[PDB]
């Protein structure tokens, strides 16, 4: 377990529990409980070193530190992504991060023709799944979304 | 030219290091037809590699033979038609690398990164360049290679056979149009390539290869038709097969300015991390001569310094992950087999495809790892890891003696032993499951036996095994494997005949549940026993070079139910039903009667007599065929009724000459033979084929075995007995008479029906059994129906008979197993199948869809549950059951009460139809004592029932189980 300080410019200082192996995701998620809310604003930073969501606190080199502390800072919704087919057939969709998760289903319908019911699909490895928002899932420009069929021998 | 097959057989190989990894690829390449496969290694065996190497003996450890030399002659087994050939020639900065000029592809395992380097340039210099592959594992990470060269043409890239369409007319401009049969749809790309042949009129496009472009759906443009003669009719054209090049670089190159393949996009700039920690221990081997010690800190931090000094000379900077550092420098010493396999698989392929060019190759590096089998002990002792002198001591290294004990007590249900379980037993006992006397037991089950094969052979089975069965002979290959395993063979198949064989005391006591099956409803009736006794179970399946990978954990995933199944491409409508070409046509159609016979007629007629409203539901559907539905059961009900076995033999007699004369001989007045389509071409040409009806013949089995199967089926959905007896049906046959066929040229009658229909209070007691398809049971005659209806519609249309055998495998549209693709599929399921036996949380858990056609690997983290709720209710997954506990005495009013008690929701309804509001006598059926109303009829302790709630229509609930007694 662990204590993780949070510096601001123009917001209250914060602390909150944390786990070095958690990722800064998780970091960003704390946050958004204690104050501001969300992680699309956070762009956290210690020293010079910007810090990459995905990676852990222990990807940095963070060890035998009781507490830690880093510095948040605060820095395009129409994207292009493209769609892979089930054999090597690429397409190209355009999505925004507030997208509900059964709109771009139907993009994918209308594209390959497959009901979005029975469609599957994998991003940021995540299976694309109903009742959420491509926000949710964590979208950024040149992504790409893959369409599989499932397999049956041996 | 020559084959992808033929290719292989003028091609040999060079594979250097023979640990875990250089083995599973000889293995792979043996099986696959490599003309020669050359092992070349210098070390002598050690106690270490019997863990690794699944050949080795403790015979031969001990006579410190050459680990090459050991294994050449269980290798050379696998694949008598392959000439295998031992090395041992010592390799050196000094050594000349002129001898390697022989083989078409190198592959290096287990050797200094400069003297790979070395290689890698001798190989690529030479014309035609030699192609070089490195895979070396350590630990739980690994690194694959590929530089076929400068260039490299691939000559197949979707390895499918070129298509032939069917054109229906070309007019003459450029832009000329050309558009295919409205029948026959092509599905080509704006890009591609065609070559055409036999057309009437355009006979110079007969030798001409004209690029094509889709700028609109089924038709293109195939260049300049003014100057050439106008077309009449015919033409098939032939897709032309298109080289792709791709470039490569050196090994040196690469290094500094990596190009990797992305496995898992959550964590897209892993791999080059991966090449960093990969590259720095080499360095640290060349500093030190040694690999880092196990938790040494000063080893460790080094090996961090190193990777942060690469950083700095790799080209985009990256920024080093120390926990990919750290784990590295733990395991670096360690050998884990199930990556290894993994791994040797995917390379194997590669091979393949620099000899044939039958797919696209892999773009330079791909690092796979098992990260996610150690971030979950979180920071461990390193005194677990350290090594005992067994076996197992390279497993220990990568996972520490915790979890070695966890799978030495398993208790594993392998259901099939086909290619994917073979694998699997080779991967567990290399892992060491169930080895343990005291606790661990595998059991594995298959009903098959072992087939000639000849090609695509299996490397546990051998030609002696054949006609033996699978389960009893892998078992007993694998304990050569490890001989502390213990395996409890078994022959019986898992479906509802067998639940008492395996009943849920079996699926509780097992650990882990395993599935290598290849059809999907044994894959639903395992998942489903699996989610009543609270089990995991991990599926796989192989399709050619694509695989997948399914881990289903309770109370942490969803089921494979749950996962819902897209429609297969369907046969064109009127291509099957008066166009077929092909034994895969009448095959299809054989089925799509089977049910249209033998099963949907007694449901509809079930319905009929159950639902007092079903006359209004047809009604209302599909207007202009409610006619047809109703007709069909007033045929089923009256006309067409059997009151004897005789009827159902006279009924199967009248239907052959209705389908195979009758039907026949309308279609051809319909469309004579000699009739010409517009633009004077035959109408029966190219796709299309001319039927001759047939007669019928008592002494022809074929009309025999049709009206046998038929009637006997026959009598089975009115419930009637069948004699079986051939003689007997045979002479009868003679005394039937037919009635005769006229050729036909071309509402009220709907009031008619409603009245003519009996009511169903005046049909009593009467009830119809549908049928339904089961191909395994032979004596069922499901399958021997559809053999012969599909022989004999072959024979009208002039399309090859098809044997049993051939058809059951038409029909299951299986593949056969590669042993690429399996050999990874089996590694990645073991990995998975380590964290289940450790418990480990949801996040770690990844699933995988693979092909290595393109080549693409995708991770995915497994589908989270989904919790289903009913308004002012609680959620329930679908792992939860509901259990209630009642007296002897009892009520369903006094049951549906105890439901919202404990719960707090309320059932409007309850099915096992037991109790309706809206059925009659409503307050009968909740007066109804709970015995009276459910009958067991075996006195069972409890009864399994389902429940809906509705808030606007019934919504399902989880299944309720209750206890006649709550003792």
């Amino acid at each position: 377990t662990l204590t993780v300080h949070v510096r601001s410019e123009e917001w209250d200082l914060m602390t909150f529990d944390a786990n070095p192996y958690d990722s800064v995701k998780k970091i960003k998620e704390h946050v958004r409980s204690k104050t501001k809310v969300p992680v699309q604003d956070q762009v956290l930073l210690l020293g010079s070193k910007i810090l990459k969501p995905r990676r852990s606190l222990s990807s940095y080199g963070i060890d035998k530190e009781k507490t830690i502390h880093l510095t948040l800072k605060v820095v395009e919704l129409p994207l292009f992504l493209v769609e892979s087919g089930d054999e090597a057939k690429r397409h190209l969709l355009q999505v925004r991060r507030s997208s509900s998760v059964a709109q771009v289903k139907a993009m994918i319908e209308t594209k390959t023709g497959i009901i979005p019911e029975t469609q599957i699909v994998t991003l940021n490895g995540k299976r694309l799944e109903d009742g959420k928002m491509m926000a949710d899932y964590g979208i950024r420009k040149g992504n790409l979304l893959f369409l599989a069929s499932y397999s049956i021998g041996g | 030219g020559d084959t992808a097959m033929q290719k292989m057989a003028k091609s040999h190989v060079f594979l250097s290091g023979m640990g875990g990894l250089g083995l599973e690829i000889a293995k792979n390449l043996v099986l696959a037809g490599i003309k020669a496969v050359t092992i070349h290694d210098t070390e002598k065996c050690q106690a270490w590699d019997l863990g690794t190497n699944f050949f080795l003996s403790e015979d031969d450890v001990v006579n410190k033979r050459n680990r090459a030399e050991a294994v050449l002659k269980h290798i050379a087994e696998l694949n008598p038609y392959v000439h295998v050939t031992s090395s041992s020639v010592p390799f050196n900065e000094t050594t000349d690398l002129s001898f390697l000029d022989k083989y078409q592809c190198v592959v290096l395992t287990e050797m200094k990164l400069p003297l790979q380097k070395k290689i890698n340039d001798f190989c690529r210099s030479q014309c035609p360049p030699i192609k070089f592959i490195s895979a070396d594992v350590h630990g739980i990470w690994s690194r694959l290679f590929c530089d076929f060269g400068d260039e490299f043409e691939v000559l197949d890239t979707t390895g499918e056979e070129p298509k032939e369409i069917f054109i229906s007319n070309i007019t003459q401009a450029n832009p000329g149009i050309v558009t295919c049969l409205e029948n026959h749809p092509h599905k080509l790309e704006t890009g591609q390539f065609l070559t055409f042949r036999e057309i009437n009129g355009m006979t110079g496009l007969n030798g001409s290869i004209q690029q094509i472009t889709v700028i609109s759906p089924f038709s293109f443009s195939i260049g300049d038709t003014t100057e050439l003669e106008p077309y009449l009719h015919g033409g098939i054209a032939v897709q032309v097969k298109t080289p792709k090049t791709v470039f490569f670089e050196s090994l040196e190159r690469q290094l500094k300015h990596p190009k990797c393949l992305i496995v898992d996009f959550s964590n897209p700039e892993a791999p080059l991390e991966i090449h960093t920690a990969m590259l720095a221990l080499d360095q640290f081997q060349e500093k030190y001569s040694r690999k880092p010690n196990v938790g040494c800190q000063q080893d460790s931090e080094e090996l961090l310094k190193l990777a942060t000094s690469i950083s700095e000379t790799l080209e985009e900077k990256p920024d080093v992950n120390a926990d990919i550092v750290h784990w590295l420098s733990w395991t670096a010493q360690g050998f884990l087999s199930p990556l290894a396999a993994a791994v040797g698989g995917v390379a194997s392929q590669e091979v393949l495809k620099a000899v044939t060019g039958k797919f696209s190759p892999l773009c330079q590096w791909l690092y796979l790892e098992a990260a996610d089998i150690v971030e979950s002990l979180g920071k461990p002792e390193c005194e677990e890891f350290l090594p005992r002198g067994d076996r197992y001591d390279a497993l220990r290294a990568c996972i520490g003696d915790t979890l070695c004990q966890k799978l030495q007590n398993l208790n594993i249900f392998l259901v099939g032993c086909g290619a994917i379980g073979c694998e699997m037993l080779k991967n567990f006992a290399l892992l060491g499951v169930g080895t343990s006397k005291e606790k661990g037991m595998i059991t594995v089950t298959d009903p098959d036996l072992i087939e000639k094969s000849n090609l695509n052979r299996q490397f546990l089975f051998r030609p002696h095994h054949i006609q033996k069965p699978k389960s009893y002979t892998a078992a007993d290959a694998t304990l050569k494997i490890n001989s502390q395993i213990k395996i409890d063979a078994h022959l019986n198949k898992v479906c509802p005949t067998t639940e008492t064989i395996y009943n849920d005391e079996f699926y509780t006591k097992q650990d882990v549940i395993i599935t290598a099956l290849d059809n999907v409803e044994a894959r639903r009736y395992v998942d489903s026993r699996c989610l009543a006794n609270l089990r995991p179970l991990l599926d796989s399946g192989t399709m050619g070079t694509k695989g997948h990978t399914e881990v289903i954990v309770p109370h942490l995933t969803e089921s494979y139910n749950s996962h819902r199944d897209p429609p297969e491409e369907e046969i064109p409508i009127a291509t099957l039903k008066n166009f077929p070409n092909a034994i895969e046509h009448t095959l299809q159609w054989a089925r799509d009667e089977f049910e249209g016979l033998f099963k949907q007629p007694a449901e509809n007629v079930n319905q009929y007599l159950t639902d007092p409203k079903f006359v209004e539901r047809t009604l209302r559907l599909a207007g202009t065929q409610p006619l047809e539905v109703l007709e069909a059961v007033q045929r089923s009900l009256v006309l067409q009724r059997p009151q004897t076995w005789a009827d159902c033999v006279t009924w199967a007699c009248h239907h052959w000459h209705t389908q195979y004369s009758n039907n026949i001989r309308q279609l051809l007045h319909n469309f004579p033979p000699d009739q010409l389509t517009s633009s004077g071409a035959p109408f029966w040409s190219g796709p299309k084929r001319c039927p001759h009806p047939l007669t019928f013949d008592v002494n022809n089995p074929l009309h025999l075995d049709y009206v046998m199967a038929a009637a006997n089926l026959f009598a089975q959905t009115y419930g009637l007995t069948g004699s079986q007896d051939r003689a007997a049906v045979a002479t009868f046959l003679q005394s039937v008479q037919v009635p005769e066929f006229t050729p036909k040229s071309g509402d009220s009658r709907l009031e008619e029906l409603k009245a003519t229909l009996p009511s169903p209070d005046k049909l009593p007691g009467f009830k119809m059994y549908p049928i339904d398809f089961e191909k395994d049971d032979d004596s069922n005659f499901h399958m021997d129906f559809i053999v012969a209806a599909s022989n004999l519609r072959a024979e009208n249309y002039d399309i090859p008979s098809a044997d049993r055998h051939k058809s059951k495998l038409i029909a299951g549209k299986i593949i056969p197993a590669i042993a690429t693709t399996t050999a990874t599929v089996s590694g990645l399921v073991a990995l998975e199948m380590i964290k289940v036996t450790g418990g480990y949380p949801f996040e770690a858990y990844k699933n995988c869809f693979l092909n290595l056609a393109i080549p693409i690997v995708v991770f995915t983290e497994t589908t989270e549950v989904r919790k289903t709720k009913i308004r002012n209710g609680i959620s329930f997954t679908i792992w939860d059951r509901w259990t209630v506990h009642g007296k002897e005495d009892f009520t369903l009013l006094d049951f549906i009460n105890a439901v919202k008690e404990k719960y707090g929701i309320e059932p409007t309804m309850v099915v096992q139809m037991l109790y309706v509001p809206v059925m009659p006598g409503h307050a009968k059926r909740l007066k109804l004592t709970m015995h009276k109303l459910v009958k067991p009829t075996t006195e069972k302790k409890y009864v399994d029932l389902t429940v809906s709630f509705a808030p606007d229509e019934d919504l399902p609930g989880p299944p309720v189980r209750y206890y006649f007694s709550h003792d």
